DNA sequence: CTAGCGACTAATTTTTCGGTTCACGGTCCCACAACTAACGAC
DNA sequence: GTCGTTAGTTGTGGGACTAAAGGATATCGTGAACCGAAAAATTAGTGTAACGGGTATCCCACAACGCTAG
RNA sequence: GAGGGUGCUUGUACACCCAUAGGGUGAGGUUAAGAAUUACACUCACUAAGUGUGAACAACACAUACAACUUGUGGGAUAUACGCU
């Protein structure tokens, strides 16, 4: 989605100047990504899966640090609790996914 | 995180690992949860494509 | 093409009550159908419509390695990048009763 | 309207490794095969 | 007295045992001798310079006037 | 099918034709041979080409698209094909 956004700011023509300008870490590629998240919930799943709550849509930010953000009161429905859990995270792509 | 990475030459599923590049695993848990949502297009795009 | 400046669609995700969504149909299911198609069909009409934009600032330049900086192009991506997301149109579409649907089979 | 005037390519040889040959003192559960003690018929 | 039948063991065999991450290993024993195969290395043999016209192209410089009389 | 003719000049392509045109020949000198005859990268020269009108190998009228349109003269130099050693 940033390598469309690219191409169409006219910005880069191509795929892989698209993906080392990604690489480099631009502003550019915040400034794209803020929009690109919108509207694009991803899945949020922690092991085991013992209902259909330990997959859950949320819709993404961007925040700092290497560790997801989640609503305290999604943990009772993931058992989840911050003593060291971990969790995936999946992106729909197509319209009907999202 | 991965968005497209290296592939089995068997399975042609992607790989497991961090040291690999690979990508988290969508296990029968899972699938049931998404059955469950009813969720046709999300499961299919993760068996599939 | 509707108004694109004027949409009232969510730019982000926004808890939809789904008796409203569902009300026309009776099925949660089927209105997702509906409206992932109209999405289908919103997402080729506005790509459409940004390529013929786009074809305006179509500077011609030979070189490739160098990045260059066109404001126009620019402006005109960022205005369609902060417009709601197909999918968002289609349900704001839904919603309002601006969706035709019709089953072949059912008609047959 | 015209004329005067300011050294590379081909042929032959040689050698290390592989092939061949000879061949005397845990658990729990569900089925399947025996199987046998009792029961009924000639 | 003897033979087939049925039910209840009894021993034996085949099949199950969350999910997420990760994911490094070490691996004996020896009998000889000759022939064939092909892959590789070493060795043996031949050589130009300017010229006539005539004409294709290049670089390099210059021109592409003005006036008077019969 | 190259290459050409007319479509102002050049380039591309284009309609209409010519095109064994790297061919069909003519004359002069020379050479070889008993002759017929052959020969010359010896010399010079001729011969094909849009439509209509027009007796006409007279003349006249008509005949596609884009781009370009500062040339001519000379000198120096290089190379190509051919001939001789
Ligand atoms: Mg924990």
């Amino acid at each position: 989605f940033i390598i469309r956004k690219l191409i169409e700011r006219g910005i880069v023509k191509t795929v892989k100047s698209a993906k080392k300008i990604i690489d480099k870490k631009e502003p550019v590629v915040w400034d794209i990504l803020e929009n690109v998240l919108k509207g694009h919930p991803v899945l949020l799943n922690r092991a085991p899966t013992l209902h259909r709550l330990g997959i859950q849509a949320f819709q993404p930010k961007l925040i700092e640090g290497k560790a997801i953000r989640l609503h305290p009161l999604a943990c009772t429905a993931f058992n989840a609790d911050f003593d060291g859990d971990q969790m995936a995270v999946h992106l729909p792509l197509g319209p009907e996914a999202i | 995180a991965r968005s497209i990475g290296p592939y089995s030459l068997i399975t042609q599923q992607p790989l497991g690992g961090k040291a690999q590049f690979g990508g988290q695993r969508f296990g029968e848990m899972e699938v049931w949860a998404l059955e469950a949502y009813g969720a046709s297009a999300t499961l299919r795009e993760i068996l599939t494509v | 093409m509707q108004d694109l400046k004027n949409t009232k669609a969510p730019v982000s995700t926004a808890t939809l009550n789904r008796n409203e969504f569902d009300s026309k149909t009776g099925n949660i299911y089927e209105a997702i159908s509906i409206a992932s198609k109209r999405a289908v069909q919103i997402n080729s009409d506005i790509k459409k419509e940004l390529l013929e934009k786009l074809e305006e600032f179509a500077t011609y330049s030979d070189s490739l390695e160098e990045v260059f900086e066109n404001k126009e192009q620019i402006e005109v991506s960022k205005f369609y990048e902060k417009l709601p997301k197909p999918h968002a149109l289609a349900v704001q579409e839904w919603l309002e009763d601006k969706i035709y649907y019709r089953n072949t089979e059912k008609d047959a």
